[PDB]
């Protein structure tokens, strides 16, 4: 037959936002314990600590979504986000692209007020 | 109508061949067997003719 | 007759159930004769043989660049912008090569010419978006956009391959006569 | 229909080489048919039984190997199928010995129908005789008003067709390629998805080669005749 | 009996035409009685299944079941496993989108009966937070063409085992068969000499893509059409 | 208990499908077992159970008459007997399944006025 | 193993005259213990890979 | 059997000639095997840029469609006379089980069809009702078979298989591959 993958998880939408806050903290701590197999897979320049980090973000950022129907779509979304990057099918490519911020500095100029986006033609 | 349209004859083309084509070719197994029997067969009376005489060749050295 | 969730058609077919396989015993070869076959590779031997045979034919290959493949009428190759006989460009600028490709590897642009002419003053063709596919040639009312049958300007740089109007007119001039022989063959198709 | 005519001297051309394709496929078949290390290779490897072969999408020769008398050529005719004579072969192992003596006999059977069609290839058109749909001959073109209109109107809006839906399936040479086109009626479709045989073949893949050896792997991709322009669109 | 006087071919008296007689059909006329059998099949099903066949649709060959998304396992059993039915082959899973209806997606299965030598589709709808039954239970070939479908759409597969993106690159965002998605996404990569290694990008275009859709017809091009139904499934005049 | 489908044997031309020792019992078994679950749990009134009754006693009296497997897959019309005996058994899953689907009642999700509106 | 038995036999092949038939018959002898050693390591199927996954065979039954 | 083999000089290829042809028949393992090299003065002569033909090629044309004095174009006018999608949902259906059809009515005149029309599609009877009502007649002939059985899933074209055995098979009775007609 065709069999599931590493970290594979049926499809499950929860009828409560109890049991799926119990499935999403579940994932957090995937994530968290992935950190340093992530740092090893993906030749990363940063610390762990810089990983743990950004995944704390990326978990907070819906920290204030109600329908429950979004948020289990955006618990499903996180855990195939979990399972391409622990089983290495992501390159160190798309890998990067969660950490903008650990690129150097862009350039001398990134403005600020209105008068410096005006400059620009980025008013 | 139809002027200078390719067109087939009007007898139309004799059959080609589309079937299976491999006859089969050489003796019967047992014919090669008999062969190979017969070829081994003199080869060792040569070899054992000529061990015999390379003994009697070293008896006189 | 009558049928039940089925039909003469979902019937099976007469002898569809297959025979019985024979066992070792129900068999016309002496194990002698089989044993020969099977140590003395007889099938191999055969194929090796039908190996060795082409091995007395004439190859296939041709010595390009000194020889050619053929090539016909209506092959699709760089593109050319031809004149009239006058020495008049033939493109009046009417777009239709532009709006039929299927790449979008077309760029034009028009005016009217000092002397009251419709006329492009701009014709880009992108030959890295370009699928040579022939529908600008198909399209174009008067014979101006066509593809001639060469392959051979392969490039360096990529810049080489942005043909502006200058470009493919001089391809027009260049290549007329070859593109003359491939209309006199294939135009009655079209 | 199609874009031109058949040039002049194409049905004898065709012809002679049909004369000389069947040794073509024998010589091959010398290479391969009887040898032993061809059959280590292909017998009992990968093998899909009659209702896997259903349950997983398969078709084409995949589906044939296992028994399944099926061929959209007979089943359902298209173009001129229907006046051609020729037979279809099925398999009984569904392995991939049985599929490939499935696509040997296969190339008979089309050297069989070209000659047919070498025989009895009538005369008339090629393409729908109506304007609105396909476009006119060049010099109707450029002496008849209508047909530059037409013609401009075909190059630069394109037809428009009613709207609706439609699945439409062949038998590829791969298996069963099938198109499912929706029309909004206007000249650019609505949607467009295409269905592939490689891609459920590829989809069937961990369920035929597991248990087997990596080499027998690709014996079973080879088995497949996977294209990837196809699997992934 | 050499190669060297083979018969030359090209010689051949060819056939000659005078004029070629094509008469003029309409196409769908060949279809008529198959529809009415069509017809008459679907109403047996819907007279069977009346709890779930929301409707069917008939044309010239091809049928079409309209169902809620909660119905999609007991009828997809049915045409399975019944004996005048029998469809063993799943062929395609697709999804399309239509923006203007309060559920997005429509879900779109064809399935085919070896058996009988017949075909029928199948329709359901969703939105973007609302699944749909997977029926990976009822046929494996189901699979791959639900992931197809979460990629391209969105559309989420509920019990479905291994669902995960299988066209797109790895962590890219979108649905791109979708009709607000653009036609050339919003990033693009490159090589990055400075970070030696393949970079994301917003998108820019050295040539914009050049949309000709505009220049669609003023004028409705086909009309209505006529219909085909049988008479027996006309409803009729009073006198 | 009945034997459905042999997976070993004598093969008969469709892999994976074996020569059947004694079918004609089983198909009578299966009908038998399918015919009792529409009785005992599909209303009397209801299409689907009429359609499979009248089906499965038409199969049923043609395996009864007859005694050669090439007779009746012949009169049967849907392949070869092993191919029924395992038709009759995917019948009776079917009913059993739907005494407990109960397709016979109204349908519980209306569509929404604009669901199945085209572009014609 | 093997490679031992058969380098053993160098002696005998370099000394086959000055033996002759005394040792021919020693040599028979140390060859067919060998041979049983070859035939406990094709009877116990010792070099073969078995392909764990197997076909299943058993029987479809309904309980009716 | 056509189909069978045909001699080597049968065959539009260059092969052998004097003692090397019969050097080549006494080796073959095949004597009637082209070598697949075309005949030059044969094959793709004269080349398609010097086709006489193509200096009196017309576009080709079929009668009626090219009358010019008895076709409307509104008579083959096909893609304008296309089939429309018919739509049932179940009010349709309980209309035809309860008011019976155009071919075959079961409604009364005046104000009574019109009003049984208009209540069914109003949502008077249910699909359900609709069907417990409906008599053995109507179940018999319009929703089942004449005898009672359900109609099997159509086909447009039926195809009839034969298998074909003995020497007009494709491969001979050992291998795992059997013709079908
Ligand atoms: C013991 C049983 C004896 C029975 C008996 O009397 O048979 C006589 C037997 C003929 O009876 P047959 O078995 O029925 O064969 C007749 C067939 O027509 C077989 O003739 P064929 O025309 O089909 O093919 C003959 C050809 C088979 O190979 C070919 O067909 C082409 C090979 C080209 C050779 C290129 C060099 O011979 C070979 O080349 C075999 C040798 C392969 C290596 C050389 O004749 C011989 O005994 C000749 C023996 C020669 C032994 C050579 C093997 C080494
Ligand atoms: C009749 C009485 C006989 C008395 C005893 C015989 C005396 C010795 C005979 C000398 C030849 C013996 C060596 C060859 C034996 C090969 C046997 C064989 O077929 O091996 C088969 C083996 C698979 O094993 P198995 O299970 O038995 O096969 C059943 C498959 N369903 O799978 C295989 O290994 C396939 C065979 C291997 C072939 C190797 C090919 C490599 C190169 C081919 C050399 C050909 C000649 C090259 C020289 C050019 C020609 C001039
Ligand atoms: C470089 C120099 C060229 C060498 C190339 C080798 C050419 C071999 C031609 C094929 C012969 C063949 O394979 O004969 C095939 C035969 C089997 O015949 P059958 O199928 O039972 O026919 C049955 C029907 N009859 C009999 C009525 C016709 O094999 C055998 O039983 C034993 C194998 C013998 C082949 C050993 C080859 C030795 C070559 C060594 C160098
Ligand atoms: C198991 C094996 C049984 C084989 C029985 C065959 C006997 C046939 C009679 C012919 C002998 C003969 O008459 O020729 C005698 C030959 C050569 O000796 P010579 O110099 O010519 O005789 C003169 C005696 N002097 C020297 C004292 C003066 O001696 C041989 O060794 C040849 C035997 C034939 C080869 C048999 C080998 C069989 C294959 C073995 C594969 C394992
Ligand atoms: S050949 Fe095709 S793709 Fe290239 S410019 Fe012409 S129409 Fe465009
Ligand atoms: S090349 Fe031809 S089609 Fe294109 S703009 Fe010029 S005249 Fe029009």
């Amino acid at each position: 037959a065709i069999i599931a993958t590493a970290f594979a998880e049926t499809v499950k939408f929860s009828g409560s936002k109890q049991e799926l806050q119990k499935r999403t903290l579940a994932l957090y701590r995937q994530f968290l314990r992935g950190a340093p197999t992530f740092a090893d897979l993906y030749e990363v320049q940063f610390s762990i600590p810089t990983i743990r980090t950004k995944i704390r973000q990326e978990f907070e950022r819906h920290r204030f979504v109600d329908d429950l129907s979004i948020q289990n779509v955006l618990y499903a979304k996180g855990h195939m986000e979990y399972q391409e990057c622990i089983n290495f099918w992501k390159q160190q490519a798309q890998f990067l692209k969660y950490f903008p911020e650990e690129d150097d500095i862009q350039g001398r100029h990134q403005p600020s007020n209105f008068v410096d986006k005006f400059l620009k033609n980025r008013a | 109508p139809s002027v200078g349209q390719d067109l087939p004859p009007v007898g139309g083309y004799e059959p080609v061949q589309w079937r299976r084509n491999l006859p089969a070719r050489g003796f019967r197994p047992l014919v090669y067997l008999a062969a190979l029997c017969g070829i081994c067969g003199y080869g060792f009376y040569r070899a054992l003719g000529g061990i015999q005489e390379r003994r009697e060749l070293k008896r006189e050295k | 007759n009558i049928y039940a969730g089925g039909s003469a058609a979902a019937a099976p077919p007469a002898g569809f159930r297959i025979h019985r396989p024979a066992t070792w015993e129900e068999s016309e070869e002496g194990a002698l004769s089989k044993a020969t076959k099977y140590f003395l590779l007889a099938e191999m031997f055969r194929g090796l043989y039908v190996v060795l045979e082409q091995f007395f034919r004439a190859p296939y290959t041709i010595y390009y660049p000194f020889e050619k493949g053929p090539v016909s009428p209506r092959f699709r190759g760089e593109h050319a912008l031809r004149r009239y006989p006058s020495g008049e460009e033939r493109c009046i600028a009417c777009k239709l090569c532009e709006a039929i490709c299927p790449a979008l590897a077309i760029t034009i642009d028009a005016e009217e010419r000092i002397d009251g002419s419709r006329r492009t003053t701009k014709y880009d063709i992108d030959m890295t978006k370009c699928i040579y596919c022939g529908y600008c040639q198909e399209s174009c009312p008067v014979d101006a956009i066509v593809e001639t049958p060469n392959v051979e300007y392969a490039t360096e740089t990529r810049e080489e391959l942005l043909y502006n109007k200058e470009k493919l007119l001089a391809n027009g001039d260049k290549w007329e006569l070859e593109l003359q022989y491939a209309l006199d063959a294939d135009a009655p198709y079209r | 229909g199609v874009s031109q005519d058949l040039p002049a001297g194409l049905l004898d051309d065709i012809y002679m080489w049909a004369t000389q394709f069947g040794d073509r496929l024998d010589e091959i078949e010398e290479l391969l048919t009887d040898n032993r290390i061809w059959k280590l290779r292909t017998v009992n490897i990968g093998t899909v039984t009659a209702q896997d072969a259903l349950n997983l999408g398969l078709s084409g020769p995949m589906l044939r190997g296992s028994g399944i008398p099926f061929d959209i050529r007979k089943n359902a005719p298209y173009d001129a199928y229907d006046k051609v004579d020729f037979d279809v072969p099925v398999g009984m192992n569904g392995d991939c010995y049985d599929r490939y003596l499935i696509r040997m006999a296969e190339f008979r059977q089309s050297l069989r129908i070209i000659e047919q069609c070498c025989n009895d290839m009538p005369a008339g058109a090629v393409k729908v005789e109506d304007f609105k749909i396909n476009s006119p001959p060049r010099n109707l073109m450029k002496e008849d008003m209508e047909a530059l209109i037409h013609h401009f109107l075909l190059y630069t809006k394109g037809y428009s067709v009613p709207p609706g839906e439609t699945y439409t399936a062949i038998e590829a040479p791969k298996g069963e390629m099938g198109v499912y086109v929706v029309s909004d009626g206007s000249e650019r479709p609505y949607k467009c998805k295409i269905r592939a045989p490689g891609f459920a073949h590829l989809g069937a893949f961990d369920h035929i080669a597991r248990g087997h050896f990596l080499p027998d792997a690709v014996a079973i991709i080879g088995t497949m005749d996977l294209v990837f322009g196809e699997v992934d669109r | 009996p050499s190669w060297e006087n083979i018969k030359d071919i090209r010689l051949d008296p060819k056939v000659h035409v005078d004029e070629v007689y094509e008469p003029i059909v309409n196409p769908a006329d060949r279809y008529l009685q198959h529809v009415s059998d069509l017809h008459q099949y679907a109403k047996y099903i819907m007279a069977a299944l009346p709890k779930y066949i929301q409707g069917f649709s008939v044309w010239k060959d091809e049928l079409t079941l309209h169902v809620a998304p909660s119905a999609v396992i007991p009828v997809t059993t049915f045409l399975r496993d019944n004996t005048s039915t029998q469809y063993k082959s799943i062929i395609d899973i697709t999804a399309v989108d239509y923006p203007s209806r309060e559920n997005r997606f429509e879900v779109v299965y064809n399935f085919l009966s070896v058996r009988h030598n017949s075909r029928i589709r199948l329709k359901t709808y969703a939105t973007e937070v609302t699944p749909v039954p997977s029926i990976t239970c009822l046929y494996e070939g189901a699979n791959w063409f639900e992931r197809e479908a979460y990629d391209m759409y969105g559309v989420f597969f509920e019990g479905h085992p291994d669902l995960r993106r299988i066209m797109t690159d790895y962590g890219f965002e979108g649905h791109p068969l979708r009709k607000d998605f653009p036609l050339t996404g919003y990033t693009e990569v490159r090589w990055d000499e400075e970070k030696r290694r393949v970079v994301y990008e917003p998108l820019e275009l050295t040539q914009a893509f050049r949309n000709f859709s505009a220049g669609s017809t003023a004028w409705e091009p086909v009309g209505p059409g006529r219909d085909d139904r049988p008479d027996s499934f006309k409803l009729p005049t009073p006198k | 208990s009945v034997l459905v489908q042999m997976r070993e044997g004598t093969p008969i031309g469709l892999t994976g499908i074996y020569q059947h020792p004694n079918p004609r019992p089983a198909l009578i078994a299966l009908y038998e077992a399918t015919l009792k679950e529409l009785q005992d749990k599909h209303p009397k009134d209801s299409v689907y159970r009429q359609s499979i009754e009248n089906l499965t006693a038409h199969r049923k009296q043609i395996v009864e008459d007859n005694e050669v497997s090439e007779v009746i897959e012949n009169k049967i019309g849907a392949g070869l007997i092993e191919e029924v005996v395992i038709q009759a058994h995917e019948e009776l899953e079917l009913a059993k399944k739907m005494s407990e689907w109960k397709p016979w009642e109204e349908l519980e999700e209306k569509p929404l006025e604009d669901q199945w509106v085209y572009f014609n | 193993p093997f490679d031992l038995e058969i380098s053993t036999l160098l002696p005998y092949v370099m000394s086959i005259y000055l033996v002759s038939n005394y040792g021919f018959t020693i040599v028979l002898l140390f060859l067919l213990i060998l041979i049983i050693g070859f035939v406990y390591e094709i009877n116990t199927n010792a070099l073969k890979i078995n392909k764990h996954n197997k076909p299943n065979t058993d029987s479809l039954i309904y309980k009716l | 059997l056509p189909g069978g083999p045909v001699p080597v000089f049968k065959k539009y290829t260059v092969g052998s000639k004097g003692i090397w042809e019969k050097l080549r028949v006494l080796l073959a393992i095949a004597p009637n095997r082209s070598t697949g090299n075309p005949i030059v003065p044969l094959y793709r002569v004269p080349t398609p840029g010097s086709r006489p033909e193509a200096n009196v090629y017309q576009d080709p044309s079929s009668y009626p469609t090219n009358d010019i004095a008895e076709n409307p174009y509104w008579k083959r006018d096909h893609r304008r006379a296309y089939p429309q999608t018919a739509f049932f949902d179940q009010k349709t259906v309980t209309g035809l089980l309860e008011l019976g059809s155009e071919a075959t009515p079961r409604i009364a005149d005046g104000e009574a069809g019109t009003k049984a029309l208009a209540n069914i599609a109003n949502g008077g009877v249910s699909f359900t009702q609709a069907l417990g009502k409906s008599s053995k007649d109507v179940i018999y002939g319009e929703v089942l078979t004449v005898n009672g059985l359900p109609p099997v899933a159509p086909t447009l074209a039926p195809k009839q298989w034969k298998i074909i055995e003995g020497e007009a098979a494709i491969y001979p009775k050992g291998y795992p591959c059997r013709t079908f007609h």
